RNA sequence: GGUGACCACGGGUGACGGGGAAUCAGGGUUCGAUUCCGGAGAGGGAGCCUGAGAAACGGCUACCACAUCCAAGGAAGGCAGCAGGCGCGCAAAUUACCCACUCCCGACCCGGGGAGGUAGUGACGAAAAAUAACAAUACAGGACUCUUUCGAGGCCCUGUAAUUGGAAUGAGUCCACUUUAAAUCCUUUAACGAGGAUCCAUUGGAGGGCAAGUCUGGUGCCAGCAGCCGCGGUAAUUCCAGCUCCAA
């Protein structure tokens, strides 16, 4: 073998850590999808834009 | 063209049959040469114990160290390559150790760049990859 | 197996025993008898299953010790005794009594009767043949056998029998336009008349059979057992007389009963 | 050997293509306008009636006076009609392939209570119902899915133990109502 | 005992075993299942029996409370109750006892005593020494 | 003499047969060790006693292979029964309670049954179904309405943050009842039990196939990803993370 092998988790080892934010607990189940059919169905946008996606990164 | 009788059954389940053997996948799965060549033979896993670790050389248009094992199955005794599926999880590998190897995903078949190597381990010294990966339980130290 | 089997799965068990499938794994077993066990109740589901005076097998293995069940004149206490066709399973000391008949879907149905049309029996003989000294014999449905019959009788005939004396009161002959009851296979539990006797050599005779309403239905020789001279039957047949009726009707039968009782 | 019964059936049937953006906002517009917890009871609730379209189209391809196809006609026309998906007066064949899921969707007790005003929301719907609170006759049903017929969609109310029928009001009414007296003389 | 009323159906007697038998449904409107000692004295003022020889079991609470569905056993004789009755039923109101010892242990003696032949002393001794 | 290209004979089977299972236009293709019926076997063969019924093995005799005790002179074995161990493995449960049910056996209403029933382990798998609902404030939105954009409210639905803000509930503790052979569980029903209602939903993805980011920070043909196309050699929509979205 050409033993290259000491650098296994090179990138991994260099990523800093940062710490994933607080967020506020997400509704499950039922009150998820009134959450997503409330979000894409029952709503006018006035704003244009081509029906951009939903996650916009404008 | 294909004979149309009333009693030309024998003759179409005869010619069907012979026919049957002209195609890969039932020739593979009737003949049982393909069951006895492969090293798990017939088996969706297989123990085995690390008996180095290696690094494959990526195909052409890539170009990378793929980290596997070569690892001996417990039972029939054979020598495979199974490929080592993170980032650092070749460093939660030591010598001489029990690891699940699996198929890497296409029956027997090179995956992606990595030439060869048909199998990918998934767990080592009875805990899995994925939860020594991910932190969610440690090294039996 | 290695000898005679002494066990009954409760799915293997026959269907017009009407036997659920979540009590238990075995089935009565009925003992040997003078019925078959394809075509027989034992007594344990007769006195649990269709009166519901026993709940379970240990209470039903009481009433029989205790010796007022009466099949065919005399005291069983066989819990498993495969009671059969028109047998008259009389309790004295309720003073009720009853007459193993299929009802009109091929099973057997409860049939409370008279006491005192309780004292004979219909049976049909099977074999005749002649013993030694030259002593006629017969053989019925049942494993019952006399001697010296009256020399008319030939197989397949119906006998008027008597109990408590075992005698031949009256007999029935096999004849075209006689009313019959068909005693297994599809058309099981069908009252109707003879209309014609077909006969195969070699193999079994078919007879054809039409009803009160007019349909007509065939069935096996072996299957045939004459309750009636001509027309007239002579035992107190059972609610629906043995008439067949397709699924049209039962259920606007339902509907007009509920209809009524609502 | 053991006296079990393993006689058991899936409910529902999963879409063959996944992701499709046609299908996935079908589905949602159901699953929000109706209240469903998850996609699977929109698929149960296809699938029964994809097996009832199946049912009808095979008695369809009957031949007409057969009496499979008179008595099983009538007798899942008369359960359509009891349920309440079907018109009284709609009684053929042909108008069971044209039925749809809204109305097998409706039935729902989860549906009727909220359409009832026993039930000012769909979604508060099914929390009034999974609470214990709606009775159907004389019996307390705690199940979204529960259809109802059109003999028992008169008698859709409250349950007397409910705090909205009969008193015995609930926990947290009776503990600020304690809080309350015991905070003063 | 304000609002608990007692409702009998499917009720026959069978003097096979010179009981009577019926199917009782009781009314527990807010109440948990009444016990089984209040139906009993309840079914007998019904049927006016002392309340020793009325039996009852197989009780199941419907859903949401109210209604509970049990059987009923009645005899005209506490002798005839002793006679034709099961022995849980008879232990559970007290007339019958069953002080004995597990199954386990009445195998186990079993075997011992096929071990040694013939001799009463030793086959009723067999379980002496090992207690 | 008999059988054979209408496939005999021989060989293989990872072959116990069938009822049936999976897939599901129609036709078919696989699967049936496995609860029902039939067969076979009891470590491998072989031979027998008794009996109506056995070539029986929770019967015997012998040999072979294993294996137990011994004072070494002998003696005793058959879990492909219920449990439970070792081994083999990718791979499979408690050395529990009871004859209460279903039935079986017996001289028999009374005895026995690891048959069988009950409980324990059990994310094989299947059914139902929590993780929130509502109201009033703010700010947008609506075919909104009132003067004909401007401002307000005689209306409706979402969303973000709030001393809101008091109503409903189970999951948990736990009384009793019920269930049961005795229990347990479920159903009943007391007293507690929700504002991060922190009583905290996860598993996989976000270039295309295929729903979802041409966001930010690292790495720099390395690490790695990638079922297939392909990404990465310093401005990565694809790797390692954060954030945010997507699917169940
Ligand atoms: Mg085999
Ligand atoms: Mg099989
Ligand atoms: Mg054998
Ligand atoms: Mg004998
Ligand atoms: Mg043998
Ligand atoms: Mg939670
Ligand atoms: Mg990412």
């Amino acid at each position: 073998v050409h033993g290259s092998l000491a650098r296994a988790g090179k990138v991994r080892g260099q990523t800093p850590k940062v710490a994933k934010q607080e967020k506020k607990k997400k509704k499950t189940g039922r009150a998820k999808r009134r959450m997503q059919y409330n979000r894409r169905f029952v709503n006018v946008v006035p704003t244009f834009g081509k029906k951009k996606g939903p996650n916009a990164n404008s | 063209g294909k004979c149309r009788g009333l009693r030309t059954a024998r003759k179409l389940r005869s010619h069907r049959r012979d026919q049957k053997w002209h195609d890969k996948q039932y020739k593979k799965a009737h003949l049982g040469t393909a069951l006895k060549a492969n090293p798990f033979g017939g088996a969706s896993h297989a123990k085995g114990i690390v008996l180095e670790k290696v690094g494959v050389e990526a195909k052409q248009p890539n170009s990378a160290i793929r980290k596997c094992v070569r690892v001996q199955l417990i039972k029939n005794g054979k020598k495979i390559t199974a490929f080592v599926p993170n980032d650092g999880c070749l460093n939660f590998i030591e010598e001489n150790d029990e690891v699940l190897v699996a198929g890497f995903g296409r029956k027997g078949h090179a995956v992606g760049d990595i030439p060869g190597v048909r199998f990918k381990v998934v767990k080592v010294a009875n805990v899995s990859l994925l939860a020594l990966y991910k932190g969610k339980k440690e090294r039996p130290r | 197996a290695r000898g005679p089997k002494k066990h009954l799965k409760r799915v293997a068990a026959p269907k017009h025993w009407m036997l659920d499938k979540l009590t238990g794994v075995f089935a009565p077993r009925p003992s040997t008898g003078p019925h078959k066990l394809r075509e027989c109740l034992p007594l344990i589901i007769f006195l649990r299953n269709r009166l519901k005076y026993a709940l379970t097998g240990d209470e039903v293995k009481k009433i029989c010790m205790q010796r007022f069940i009466k099949i065919d004149g005399k005291v069983r206490t066989d819990i498993t005794y495969p009671a059969g066709f028109m047998d008259v399973i009389s309790i004295d000391k309720t003073g009720e009594n009853f007459r193993l008949i299929y009802d009109t879907k091929g099973r057997f149905a409860v049939h409370r009767i008279t006491p005192e049309e309780a004292k004979y029996k219909l049976c049909k003989v099977r074999k005749i043949f002649v013993g030694t000294k030259g002593i006629p014999h017969l053989v019925t449905h049942d494993a019952r056998t006399i001697r010296y019959p009256d020399p008319l009788i030939k197989v397949n005939d119906t006998i008027q029998i008597d109990l408590e004396t075992g005698k031949i009161t009256d007999f029935i002959k096999f004849d075209t336009g006689n009313l019959c009851m068909v005693t297994g296979g599809a058309n099981l539990g069908r009252i109707g008349v003879i209309t014609n006797r077909e006969r195969h050599p070699g193999s079994f005779d078919v007879v054809h059979v039409k009803d009160a309403n007019g349909n007509s239905f065939a069935t096996r020789l072996s299957n045939i057992f004459v309750i009636g001279k001509g027309n007239k039957p002579w035992i107190s047949l059972p609610r629906g007389k043995g008439i067949r009726l397709t699924i049209a009707e039962e259920r606007d039968k339902r509907l007009a009963a509920k209809q009524s009782s609502g | 050997p053991v006296a079990r019964s393993w006689v058991c059936r899936k409910t529902y049937v999963t879409p063959r293509r996944p992701f499709e953006k046609s299908r996935l906002d079908q589905e949602l517009k159901l699953i929000g306008e109706y209240g469903l917890r998850n996609k699977r009871e929109v698929w149960r609730v296809k699938f029964t009636l994809a097996k009832i379209r199946k049912a009808a189209r095979e008695l369809l391809t009957l031949d007409e006076k057969d009496p499979r196809r008179l008595f099983e006609g009538n007798a899942l026309l008369r359960r359509l009609v009891r349920i309440g998906v079907l018109d009284e007066g709609k009684m053929k064949l042909d108008y069971i392939l044209g039925l749809k899921i809204e109305d097998f969707l409706e039935r729902r007790l989860q549906t009727q209570v909220f359409k009832l005003g026993l039930a000012k929301s769909i979604h508060h719907a099914r929390v009034l119902i999974r609470q214990r609170h709606i009775r159907v006759r004389k019996q307390v049903v705690n199940i979204p899915s529960f259809i109802v017929r059109l003999d028992s969609q008169k008698h859709i109310d409250f349950s007397l133990r409910s705090p909205y029928g009969g008193g015995r009001p609930g926990r947290v009414k009776r503990k600020n109502a304690k809080k309350g007296q015991g905070g003063a003389g | 005992n304000d609002t608990v009323t007692i409702r009998t159906r499917k009720f026959m007697t069978n003097r096979l075993l010179q009981r009577k038998q019926m199917v009782i449904d009781v009314l527990h409107p807010g109440k948990a299942t009444v016990p089984k000692t209040e139906i009993r004295e309840k079914l007998a003022k019904m049927y006016k029996t002392t309340p020793d020889v009325i039996f009852v079991f197989g009780f199941r609470t419907h859903f949401g409370g109210g209604k509970t569905t049990g059987f009923g056993m009645i005899y005209d004789s506490l002798d005839y109750a002793k006679k034709n009755e099961p022995k849980h039923r008879l232990a559970r109101h007290g007339l019958y006892e069953k002080k004995k010892t597990s199954r386990k242990q009445r195998k186990e003696r079993k075997n011992r005593m096929k071990k040694v032949r013939g001799t009463a002393k030793a086959n009723v001794g067999a379980g002496k020494k090992p207690k």
